[PDB]
């Protein structure tokens, strides 16, 4: 029932997203879209007509006109010409950045800009909220710079022909129908014939600077380096591709620094060559700053923030790419052929080497547990690899049990490599655990009893006093839990440190630790022969000998012995003995050849390591926590003061099988004959034919310029904590909410997405939170209290330069953007004068301090006539006044009563003597032209404009402007109601372009100080006058660079 | 309009071809082309580029074309 | 130079169709210019490698293929049988062998138990021999390299990617090779200035690649996946071109019917729409908003005139022209140039979001589809699913009145309406629906039914509904299913029909045989109800009854609408320009149900194509298939199995619905066998 019901599931949009998919992200990230050529026209701004000239006329034949001789023009022969800004509305790209900024003509409406950002609850389509002006014009300006990313393209010349010019060289431009640019371009190139007003301007200017200016040949027969040409563009968008030029520039690298990086990143074992010539500046963007990288690995931590399913196929993908490289194998019959040469009785009940092959079970596939732990050596920060739950004898053990003294063995060969700190306590406790009732110790307290699980230890502060005082323990009611203590503290293993990378071009991700540095939590110790062959000198052979031996004082100590038969007490012991010299080359290649295997993969991984020290058993120093902030408290400024209250934990354990690293310790082999030297070369070489790494650096410096861009746009219609300018604050806008930030910078993180081509996610984790006050940082704590941060000093960012130098420039050509800067006057004004209503006569116009006016607040309120009496309203000052006079609204007091407002003031403003000022700020505009020499009355559009305020919406503000012209003619009255504040006219160009001079209505010759170049013969070729006046003749680079992929240019020797 | 690079390196290519007919043979014993020398910077003369050091994606007489096309004016209506 | 596009392309086949100006490139003049390379046993090959390797490394490696050199592989038997091939015809043996191994060799004794040869063998191996070589256990990429330089590469596995495959020793040694493949027997070309292959390299600084950024709009998944990874990784140092830059470059020096062969004619060629709803409300204009318009086949716009102008799509009478009902029904929907979310269309004059006057900007990509469903195994009845307020009556006048080639496809009584089932019963369904309010507490009318489900914006209350739906659910599930059932089976029996539903649930409790469609519109089809006036219980009981039905169907995502009318309209378009001039006697055929006792014979299929394609399909097994015919209104049903799709064939566009009837009488339940009774010409 017209209702207009069931419009509201429109435009009303959906942010939650399933994010499941983060692993995905983490292992690959699509790469920005960096380079891109132009090669059109560098502008942005087009000159239109607006009316048709007045050709044929009665004064002037038609043989006077140039148009009649059908000559082209680099200037729009109309009465009326104006300036409107079309990105690449020239341009010829390969690439689209699909962000352009257009507008119509003004006669032509525009609302639809700047209703488009925040407008979700505005009705007609007409109109516009103008609280939020602010943030729609900041999103054109954001857009504007985005469009604009682009180098410029050398094309090609060509000497001219016709003395037009003095022989310069024109460029040709691609595509079809390249006529009509040569006209365009440039514009001193045009015949004078007559006296009008383009011919005396072109007339009026240098002849020399056109076409093509300097270039620098380099090859004889190859493309020209770059040139300098003279031609058509705006100062504003060369600035802008020139400081996108100047970053990239910085982020080069050459081909010599390149081999070497790789050389050094895989430790000589791969051998790589580059060209030696002169060559032909070849463009290879990707070498950054380490503090990009550092924020764009805390970005990438605080993904992966507490979950262990993103984390855990990163860790496969490694253990994947150490089997594809590693030269160890499984042995597959080692421990049964070397079990199977024990000596026992048939008539024993137990056979210990049954109990142990039962409980090994190698099934082959436990090396890819082996190396998975092995991984977790490189990402201690976030992931704590620990021994599982089912590993663990089920109700404690006994050591009276074959089964768990086997299952005791495993553990205590086991545990050593995972990166638990926490790991010896339980490697103790496992053994207390199985030995109660036979053999005590004093413990800390009734909770922690000696009879827990021992996994259940897993903090510092649960170690137990015991532990970390031998003394404690009675060397005679407790030897050999005692001797297993002293076992434990003298032979856990050393960690120790490695470098790797290739800082000068890599950089380095490294946090809490020293770039190219890499932790290990065994001692590297180098090897120094290519032929390897057994040797029992390693930490884990003596590891594994001095369990073995403990073991065996176990066994045939005098209180537990008697209850063996003899037998078996030979059998055990001669397993032990067997197991103690089995020939397993696990250790071995864990001590000189698995730190180089991680040395030369780490600088390759999309998720570089993340790593925090390995202390063997200083539990002062054993690290309790990892956080990460992104934003900040209510007052606090300094992140260093804030960091320790607004931090969230990131960590996770993972659960490994100790069963399969035994296997993995016991049988271990190398190829029958094995030279490191070549089974390196050959292996490693083709995985240094991979340029992801590169990708990867590009994706992290556009991370960081983006977070910059979201910090300074934010700053702008709200207050943050850092410094920043600001140049539109006389644009209205609301009191901000965090609602409207988010929606801000959901708005602003989908145009950068957009923009560069990404179809993954981006500035997503600081989405959720406040963006009003972000800030990044990082830092762990130890167990005795001392904390570690790190505050990555903000580099600098090229978008955000650019986005406040072009709203800088709006401060001075906002009506080129079809916006119209202070306020309105309403009055009844007839005439036949033909002043433009943009720019009236200073008399017309009252303000604040004027005499004799009246200021309205917000106590609107109005006394009805009576009995012919005048109806009266309350001024500020408490005055009754009748409806007559000027006065003063701030425009919210009209929204908030449209109605009333309407019915009570529009007869005395249409026929009475009322005259009102509206504040607005900023405000749309629009134009009507009109013939002088017809009546003309403007009621009605005004009534209309007026009528259709409403308290959430206005429509553009429509003017009536007349028509210049060229020749004498008669007069008319017009009706104006609506006149502009101040000085609204700096769009208009031209008027009259094609005759010799105007005669009524407004007058404007060609801007001559946006040909500067031309006009002015003192001035230096590249001079800009930017912020005032924007250019519209400049000179221009065009670059001819080469963007060769790396693998072109740097072959291996295979 | 063929890159220098890539003439470079595709005349390498059929020089090596030619040497493996002269000497009747299917894998040419000696040969231009996958050398141990990285002559990545190589160049070869191409019909790519004019004389100028432009691009000569569009003949020099069509360039001429679209240059004076735009200044001719003709005869009054 | 080479040039890759997002298409498979082949030396012999693409070359005849014009596969550069299916894409928009003019290339007037061949003159032995363009030259096209086999890929499609690459993408063989891409396949057979994805069953031990990653998609992305294989991708990563294959990039670096240069596809100007020429190369290939030398596929070799296992080594035991290698060396028993050499003691056969020993004049293969390389030089490289062992002196001692050759002379072995070559002793002609039979070597069974010579037991110095067999040390001989154990300690050999192909490496000794073949230098590059590949063993099952190498990277993609360093193949790759290894056919980058080098005319022969020796493998002793058939899992390689990247070029042809030549056999060494014959078949009999190759026993756990089983693959037919692309592998070349024992027995055994240039570059012409431009090459057209379908994969994207970077072996050189200008191997140029296709627009090829609509990855969306890539047909084939293989060359989908390969094109996006392919710029996910390297997207900084590739030469992206367009159509118009090809055109150029193929056309710079001379600028100043495909032959004749099978055609196929589901293949047809699309472009996205670009266009905007400029408002002319008074005499100036508005840009209110820029949208995009996905898949309009060409055709369709070369039929109905079309040009970039200015268009209005309203009438006198205040509701949609019924162009731009089909254009719009054609397409995959529509979607805002500025927020990239969907759009869909109010077609009332309400004033939220009013669509008067659109124009046309530009048409961006274009590239050839498939139009077969791929679920269209059988000639099956079809029932499609639409939601209440689909312009159900607009889109059957409009089939209706469709009369290409003297067939009027899709005739008003081949289709069945949704309500039909609601008649059968005298109280209908709906007047059952009306009369549920009874069973509801606090509720006395129907009226008040609606004020208590509806919240003052035509907005079920999401757990008032829930009680509705709870008392009608049983009302469907026990009264319109079995008479739904019914319906159907009675139905299927005057043959092929076209179902309409309202929710595909309704199709699965009723048993319903024949193919499964469920087809969303571009449009808000519950504003399409209210304004529709001369409902019988208020236009607000149909709002409800929309919503309930929503409710009542399953969780699977409905296709856009236009992949049917595309299959139902475009191949007979396409045809019409092929056989709009022969004589129809000779290009026209008939397949029918054959009785014995002039003769018996009902119609089932009608085909139209080409005088050579309907010779071909004259020797086809017909009758293969059997039925039961009962008796002018007769009726039949299949037994067994129904008819394959490609007996038709991949030409010869036919009809998709069908009715029976018998042309000039006991009732006779006899048999059937259906034949070619085509013509004799």
């Amino acid at each position: 029932e017209f209702i207009s019901s069931w419009q509201n599931h429109p435009i009303v949009q959906v942010s939650a997203d399933v994010e499941n998919k983060k692993t995905a992200q983490l292992l690959h990230a699509d790469t920005p879209r960096l380079v891109t050529w132009d090669a059109g026209l560098c502008t942005s701004f087009k000159i239109v007509p607006i009316v048709p000239a007045q050709v044929p006329q009665d004064v002037l034949a038609y043989t006077f006109f140039t148009s009649s001789y059908a000559i082209q023009s680099p200037f729009p022969e109309a009465a009326v010409s104006r300036i409107v800004v079309h990105t690449r509305w020239a341009s010829n790209v390969d690439f689209d950045r699909d962000s352009s900024v257009i507008m119509a003509p003004p006669t032509e409406n525009n609302i639809h800009l700047f209703k488009q950002l925040l407008n979700t609850e505005t009705l007609s389509v007409r109109g516009a909220n103008p609280l939020m002006f602010r943030a729609n014009v900041l999103h054109m300006l954001l857009e504007f710079v985005l469009d604009n990313l682009y180098l410029n393209r050398h094309t090609g010349f060509s000497q001219d022909h016709t003395p037009f010019t003095e022989g310069a060289n024109l460029r040709s431009l691609p595509g079809p129908d390249a006529e009509k640019w040569y006209s365009i371009m440039y514009p001193t190139r045009m015949g004078t014939p007559n006296v009008s007003k383009i011919c005396n301007f072109v007339a009026s200017c240098v002849r020399n600077r056109v076409g093509r200016f300097d270039r620098a040949q380099m090859m004889n027969g190859a493309m020209s380096e770059w040139v300098d040409v003279f031609e058509t563009s705006d100062a504003l968008t060369v600035s802008i591709r020139g400081r996108w030029m100047a970053r990239l520039a910085r982020m080069n690298i050459n081909p010599t620094e390149i081999e070497w990086a790789l050389t050094e990143c895989a430790q000589g074992y791969v051998t790589v060559t580059s060209p030696y010539a002169p060559s032909v500046n070849r463009l290879m963007p990707y070498r950054i700053s380490n503090a990009e990288r550092q924020i764009s690995q805390i970005i990438r931590i605080m993904n992966i923030g507490n979950n262990a399913t993103v984390i855990q196929p990163v860790l496969q993908d490694i253990s994947v790419l150490l089997q594809r490289i590693s030269p160890l194998q499984i042995d597959p019959t080692i421990i049964s052929n070397t079990m199977s040469t024990v000596s026992e009785s048939t008539t024993q009940t137990l056979s210990p080497a049954s109990s142990i092959l039962g409980k090994l079970r190698p099934s082959n596939s436990d090396f890819s547990s082996f190396r998975v732990a092995l991984a977790g050596w490189l990402y201690n920060g976030v992931v704590t690899t620990v021994i599982d739950d089912s590993s663990y004898p089920k109700d404690g053990g006994s050591v009276t049990s074959l089964e768990n003294l086997w299952d005791f063995f495993i553990l205590a060969l086991a545990l050593p490599l995972t990166t638990d700190p926490c790991a010896p306590v339980k490697a103790f406790m496992t053994l207390a655990n199985m030995m109660v009732g036979f053999e005590t110790i004093p413990m800390d307290n009734q909770i922690y009893t000696q009879s827990r699980r021992a996994s259940a230890f897993s903090t510092p502060h649960t170690w137990p006093r015991c532990f970390m005082n031998i003394q404690l323990i009675s060397p005679i009611d407790a030897p050999i839990l005692r001797q297993w203590a002293e076992i434990i503290h003298r032979y856990w293993p050393n960690p120790s440190q490695i470098r790797y990378g290739a800082p000068n071009v890599f950089g380095s991700a490294n946090l809490f630790t020293p770039p190219e540095v890499l932790l290990l939590p065994i001692d590297h110790q180098p090897a120094n022969v290519t032929t390897p062959t057994l040797d029992f000198t390693n930490e884990l052979t003596n590891w594994r000998a001095r369990v073995c031996e403990l073991m065996k004082n176990l066994v045939d100590n005098q209180r537990y012995q008697p209850g063996w038969t003899q037998s078996l007490v030979s059998s055990m012991r001669g397993t032990l003995d067997k197991l103690k010299l089995i020939k397993s080359m696990t250790p071995m290649y864990l001590q000189q050849l698995a730190p180089v295997e991680l040395a030369v993969i780490a600088p390759m991984l999309p998720f570089p390591p993340f790593q925090v020290p390995y202390v063997r058993l200083d539990r002062d120093r054993v690290p309790t926590m990892v956080g990460v902030t992104r934003q900040s408290r209510d007052t606090i400024t300094q992140p260093a003061l804030s960091l320790s209250t607004t931090n969230t934990t990131v960590g996770v354990p993972l659960a490994l099988d100790a069963r399969a690293i035994t296997v993995a310790l016991l049988s271990g082999k190398y190829p029958p004959d094995l030279v490191t030297n070549v089974w390196y070369a050959d292996a490693i070489y083709p995985m240094y034919a991979d340029t992801e790494v590169f990708s990867n650096l590009q994706r992290d410096m556009i991370t960081c310029e983006a977070v910059q861009t979201l910090v300074t746009l934010v700053a702008q219609i709200s207050e943050t904590q850092y410094p920043v300018d600001r140049y539109l604050d006389w644009i209205p806008s609301l009191r901000a909410s965090a609602a409207t930030a988010a929606t801000f910078a959901e708005w602003v993180n989908t145009s950068m997405k957009t923009a560069f081509d990404l179809s993954d996610m981006l500035l997503e984790p600081l989405l959720s939170g406040d963006p009003r006050m972000t800030q990044l940082a990082i830092q762990y704590q130890q167990y005795n209290g001392r904390t570690f941060n790190i505050i990555p000093e903000m580099p600098g960012s090229v978008i955000a330069d650019c986005v406040q130098l072009t709203a800088e420039v709006f401060n001075h050509e906002y009506n080129l953007f079809g916006i119209a800067r202070g306020d309105i006057i309403i009055g009844r004004v007839q005439s036949t004068h033909l002043w433009s209503p943009l720019a009236p006569p200073p008399d017309l116009v009252f303000d604040r301090d004027t005499p004799g006016v009246h200021i309205f607040g917000r106590d609107c309120r109005i006394s009805f006539g009576m009995n012919g009496a005048a109806p009266m309203i309350r001024d500020e000052t408490g005055l009754m006044v009748p409806f007559e006079g000027n006065w003063i609204f701030p425009l919210a007091l009209w929204q908030m009563n449209t109605r009333y407002f309407n019915q009570q003031f529009d007869a005395w403003i249409k026929t009475g003597e009322l005259r009102i000022r509206i504040e607005m700020g900023a405000y749309p505009y629009m134009l009507h032209y009109y013939d002088p020499r017809q009546y003309a009355n403007a009621w009605n559009l005004t009534s209309a404009w007026l009528e259709e305020i409403t308290p959430t919406s206005i429509p553009s503000v429509p003017f009536m402007v007349p028509i210049s012209s060229d020749h004498d003619i008669s007069s008319a009255p017009a009706v104006q109601y609506i006149i502009s504040t101040e000085y609204n006219d700096r769009s208009l160009f031209c008027t009259n372009s094609s005759s010799p001079q105007t005669i009524a209505g407004p007058d404007k010759h060609i801007p001559v100080e946006r040909y500067n170049i031309l006009t002015n013969p003192d001035a230096p070729p590249t001079q800009i006058q930017l912020p005032e006046v924007v250019d519209l003749y400049n000179v221009v680079t065009r670059y001819a660079y080469e963007t060769p992929p790396i693998t072109a240019v740097v072959m291996g020797v295979p | 309009l063929v890159n220098e690079h890539s003439e470079a390196k595709d005349e390498a290519d059929e020089a090596t071809k030619k040497q493996a007919k002269d000497t009747d043979k299917s894998k040419a014993q000696v040969t231009y082309s996958d050398t141990g020398i990285n002559n990545a910077n190589e160049l070869s003369r191409s019909g790519n580029v004019d004389n100028e050091g432009g691009s000569n994606q569009k003949p020099m007489s069509t360039r001429i074309a679209e240059a004076t096309s735009a200044i001719v004016s003709k005869h009054p209506a | 130079a080479y040039i890759a596009v997002p298409a498979v392309v082949d030396s012999r086949s693409s070359e005849a169709i014009g596969l550069l100006e299916s894409f928009g490139v003019d290339a007037g003049a061949d003159a032995n210019d363009v030259s096209y390379q086999d890929h499609d046993y690459v993408l063989d090959q891409l396949q057979y490698m994805l069953d031990g390797y990653e998609a992305g490394d294989v991708i990563d490696a294959l990039v670096h293929k240069n596809w100007l050199h020429h190369s290939v592989y030398c596929l070799l038997p296992p080594k035991s049988q290698l060396l028993e091939y050499w003691k056969s015809n020993p004049s293969a043996i390389p030089d490289n062998v062992d002196r001692r191994l050759r002379k072995r060799l070559m002793l002609k004794k039979d070597l069974r138990k010579d037991d110095e040869y067999n040390q001989l063998a154990r300690a050999f191996k192909i490496s000794d021999v073949y230098a590059p070589l590949i063993s099952s256990t190498t990277s993609p990429m360093t193949m790759i390299q290894n056919l980058n330089q080098g005319e022969i590469v020796y493998t002793t596995t058939d899992r390689v990617i990247g070029a042809r495959i030549l056999l060494y020793a014959p078949r009999k040694y190759y026993a756990s090779t089983l693959s037919f493949t692309m592998t070349k027997c024992i027995i055994p070309v240039p570059h012409s200035r431009f090459n057209v292959g379908t994969f994207p390299s970077i072996a050189t600084p200008k191997c140029f690649v296709m627009s090829g950024v609509d990855i969306e709009s890539i047909p084939n998944e293989f060359i989908k996946l390969f094109y996006q990874r392919v710029k996910s990784v390297h997207a900084n140092i590739l030469n992206d071109i367009s159509p118009q830059i090809v055109s150029d470059m193929i056309n710079r020096k001379r600028l100043r019917k495909r032959g004749a062969s099978h055609v196929d004619v589901y293949k047809v060629d699309v472009v996205d729409m670009l266009f905007e709803v400029v408002d002319v409300a008074d005499g100036l204009r508005n840009v209110s908003r820029k949208l995009t318009m996905h898949t309009v086949p060409v055709c369709i716009l070369e039929m109905l005139g079309i040009e970039i102008a200015d268009y209005c799509i309203r009438q006198e009478d205040g509701m949609l022209t019924d162009w731009f009902l089909l254009l719009t029904m054609l397409s995959d929907g529509l979607t805002d140039r500025r927020t990239h979310c969907q759009y869909l269309i109010n077609p009332s004059s309400v004033p939220p979001d009013v669509i008067l006057n659109i124009s046309i900007t530009g048409f961006i990509n274009r590239h050839t589809i498939d139009v077969m469903p791929d679920i269209y195994d059988f000639v099956k009845p079809i029932g499609a699913v639409l939601p209440k307020g689909s312009f159900k009556s607009t889109i059957m006048r409009v089939l209706d009145s469709i009369s290409i080639l003297g067939i009027q496809i899709m005739p008003r009584a081949h289709v069945v309406d949704s309500d039909e089932v609601g008649e059968q019963m005298e109280p209908t369904f709906e007047q059952a629906v009306m009369e549920i309010y009874k069973g509801i507490a606090g509720v006395d009318s129907l009226d008040d039914l609606i004020k208590w489900v509806l919240n003052s914006d035509l907005i079920p209350h999401d757990d008032r509904l829930g009680q509705l739906f709870q008392a009608f659910l049983p009302l469907a599930k026990d009264l319109l299913a079995p008479m739904a059932r019914k319906f159907y089976d009675n139905s299927m029996s005057e043959g092929r029909l076209l179902t309409f539903a309202h929710a595909d649930s309704e199709l699965l409790n009723a048993n319903y045989f024949g193919h499964l469609l469920r087809l969303k519109i571009p449009y808000i089809t519950e504003v399409n109800l209210m304004i529709r006036k001369n409902r019988e219980g208020g236009e607000l009981f149909q709002l409800v009854l929309s919503y309930l039905y929503k409710m009542y169907a399953t969780s699977a995502q409905p296709k856009w609408f236009g992949s049917l009318l595309r299959l139902l309209i475009c191949p007979w378009l396409h045809m019409e320009k092929l056989i709009g001039e022969a004589d129809p006697a000779s290009t026209s055929a008939e397949i029918g149900w054959h009785i014995p006792r002039e003769d018996g014979f009902i119609p089932y299929v009608s085909i139209r194509a080409p005088r050579l394609v309907i010779e071909e399909l004259m020797e086809k097994n017909w009758g293969q298939y059997h039925a039961q015919v009962i008796v002018v209104s007769a009726k039949a049903v299949i037994k067994g199995n129904h008819l394959p799709v490609k007996l038709v064939s991949r030409f010869a566009c036919f009809t998709l619905t069908a009715k029976y009837e018998m042309r000039l009488g006991r009732g006779a339940a006899y048999s059937a066998r259906l034949a070619f009774r085509s013509d004799l010409a």
